[PDB]
């Protein structure tokens, strides 16, 4: 499970809100990435040990398979590069056209690989459309999944696909099955709009309090005008404000197909 | 003032002579922080020989609206003030924003609070003072707001100088920085975290709430217990909640001057439009009681980290 000085590192890639990635070498093309926790506290190591043991295993086409993590240089972890650029990319920098039933097809794939690791009990816990990549435009891949110990609570990162309850740090733990679910709901109305929420607020901590007392919302009357009514119902479905009220992945899953199917 | 002219000119002309910025043109010298998205270096022009500070930000955006950043900065060539920040130029390259200013041997206040502990209100009044004049200048002169005003943005150097840095003139970097990069604490007016509009009023708050914490040496959100006030945390949605549901901040009783008090107080109000105003401000009776003293603010600075001058 933890390899020792054995790995390669290579070109900086870029750094995310909870490590810094690089292009390494454990193998051919593995992606390397030195987290921002690197004083780990026994009890805490203990969690990431077994954490990683749950990670090790999961396997399924839209994932992103997880290595293992190297302690004795700087605590990292280790996992496949990706030759695709992510979902991010693709919408909100090179501006990506792509048709409706490409679109859908994106929010399958990933509803695959959401519903695998909710089967698994795996809450995802940090998705973004930076973390799903289009792997050689074809297959989507999810990354950055789990590890729940090194994030940490302060919220770090973006807040855009953060659910209320996550905004508000509240509860005893606010990530959830359903604060995935939020996310998700978030992707699709990327997928939807070709637009990050909040476009019109430039405000960060604005949109922080107001989405967090449940004020502020996307605005879905910006989705495009070839969205099916389904796929528009499933978005505002997924992004309930209060978390009981959101589906499950296999219900979403079972959604999205039977509107694929009645396509032109 | 005689001085400020002097100074002001001096650096326009060695400006003048920096020319175009590339990238090959610096050197780098030392490290000198990083924010939630910038980082900045101490670096030194070859071409001119000039020692500056190079902010470089990453943004993952559209080349489209990083080529509107770089012309909204370009701006800042025409904001030239003693109590704003040298400003050299700003270029992209190799994935980065770079917005090259004149260092400040000084650094941040936020910094300097750290090495004191607490400022003497004395301090805080000249610094209150080149606060309100650069908000007025950029207000007055450009019609700009600054946005972020907060101790790391209130740079000094060893020659007495306080100085703006970090002012909103790129609405489209504002939007970038505001997609990523949380923070762990806010110096956000309670109008502003509403979404309401008052202009200027959301800068006199943040001034406000800057002034407490390095009169104190503690970020006042939430007030201290009476334990812990002794001595003379929240995650970020449960401060801004305090900040727009509670009553604001307060300095101490009797450890701080009654002018002094009420100027914070006055600063500190949740209502906009009772707020006081920068007209207001600048005629305070602890403005005036400050502008007459005479301080020894750049020996007070070196003395707090180094060698006098
Ligand atoms: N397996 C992988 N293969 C290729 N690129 C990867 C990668 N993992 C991360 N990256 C890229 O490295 C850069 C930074 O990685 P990082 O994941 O930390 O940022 P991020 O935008 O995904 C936010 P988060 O930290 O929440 O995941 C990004 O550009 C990312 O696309
Ligand atoms: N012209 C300048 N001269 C000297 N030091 C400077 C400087 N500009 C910035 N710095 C230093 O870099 C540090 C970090 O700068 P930056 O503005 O990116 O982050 P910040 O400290 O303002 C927090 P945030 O990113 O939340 O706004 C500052 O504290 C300051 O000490
Ligand atoms: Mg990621
Ligand atoms: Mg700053």
């Amino acid at each position: 499970e933890i390899p020792d000085g054995q790995i390669t590192v290579g070109q900086r890639i870029g750094s995310g809100s909870f490590g810094t990635v690089y292009k390494g070498k454990w193998h051919g093309d593995v992606a390397v990435k030195m987290l921002n926790v690197t004083a780990p506290t026994p009890q805490q190591l203990q969690a990431f040990k077994n954490e990683v043991g749950v990670l090790r295993k999961t396997r399924h086409v839209n994932i992103l398979l997880f290595m293992g993590y190297s302690t004795k240089p700087q605590l990292a972890i280790v996992t496949q590069w990706c030759e695709g650029s992510s979902l991010y990319h693709h919408l909100h920098i090179i501006e990506t056209k792509f048709e409706m039933i490409k679109l859908i097809d994106i929010a399958r794939q990933t509803a695959q690989g959401m519903d695998y690791l909710h089967a698994k009990s795996i809450i995802h816990r940090d998705l973004k459309s930076n973390n799903i990549f289009l792997h050689e435009d074809l297959t989507v891949k999810i990354g950055d999944f789990g590890l729940a110990t090194v994030k940490s609570e302060q919220l770090s990162g973006s807040i855009l696909w953060m659910a209320p309850e996550v905004i508000r740090m509240q509860d005893k733990n606010p990530y959830s099955f359903q604060s995935d679910v939020y996310a998700f709901g978030i992707v699709l109305y990327e997928l939807m709009t070709g637009q990050l929420p909040y476009s019109n607020i430039n405000n960060r901590d604005q949109i922080i309090f107001m989405v967090g007392r449940g004020y502020l919302s996307p605005d879905l009357s910006k989705v495009r005008s070839n969205c099916p009514k389904a796929m528009k119902r499933l978005m505002a479905e997924c992004l309930k404000k209060k978390r009981d009220e959101r589906p499950l992945f296999p219900q979403i899953l079972a959604s999205i197909e039977l509107l694929a199917r009645s396509l032109p | 003032d005689e001085q400020q002219r002097k100074r002001l000119e001096a650096f326009l002309t060695q400006k003048q002579k920096v020319g175009e910025l590339k990238d090959d043109d610096f050197e780098k010298i030392s490290e000198l922080g990083a924010g939630n998205g910038g980082v900045v270096f101490k670096v030194s022009h070859k071409p001119s020989g000039l020692v500056m500070a190079r902010k470089l930000i990453h943004l993952e955006i559209k080349p489209a609206i990083r080529n509107q950043i770089i012309r909204e900065l370009q701006v800042l060539h025409e904001c030239n003030s003693p109590y704003i920040v040298g400003f050299y130029g700003a270029f992209y390259s190799d994935g980065e924003i770079s917005i090259c200013m004149e260092h400040m041997d000084g650094g941040s206040l936020d910094q300097v609070l750290k090495k004191a502990g607490r400022i003497p209100e004395q301090i805080l009044g000249k610094v209150s003072i080149a606060v309100i004049k650069g908000l007025t200048y950029l207000r007055e002169k450009h019609k700009i707001m600054h946005r972020d005003v907060k101790p790391s943005n209130i740079l000094v150097n060893s020659r007495g100088e306080i100085k703006l840095c970090d002012f909103g003139v790129s609405g489209q970097l504002i939007d970038s920085m505001a997609n990523s990069f949380v923070g762990t604490r806010s110096y956000m007016s309670p109008e502003r975290l509403q979404g309401t509009h008052y202009s200027v009023q959301s800068d006199i708050w943040s001034m406000g709430l800057s002034l407490v914490e390095m009169a104190v040496g503690r970020y006042p959100i939430p007030p201290p217990d009476a334990k812990e006030l002794e001595l003379m945390p929240m995650a970020i949605f449960e401060l801004l909640d305090y900040i727009v549901n509670e009553p604001p901040p307060k300095l101490p009783s009797g450890v701080f001057s009654l002018e002094f008090q009420d100027f914070v107080n006055k600063c500190l109000i949740k209502n906009p439009a009772e707020r006081a105003d920068l007209k207001q401000l600048m005629v305070h009776a602890f403005i005036k009681r400050s502008d007459a003293e005479e301080v020894d603010f750049a020996g007070w600075l070196c003395s707090t980290i180094g060698l006098n001058q």
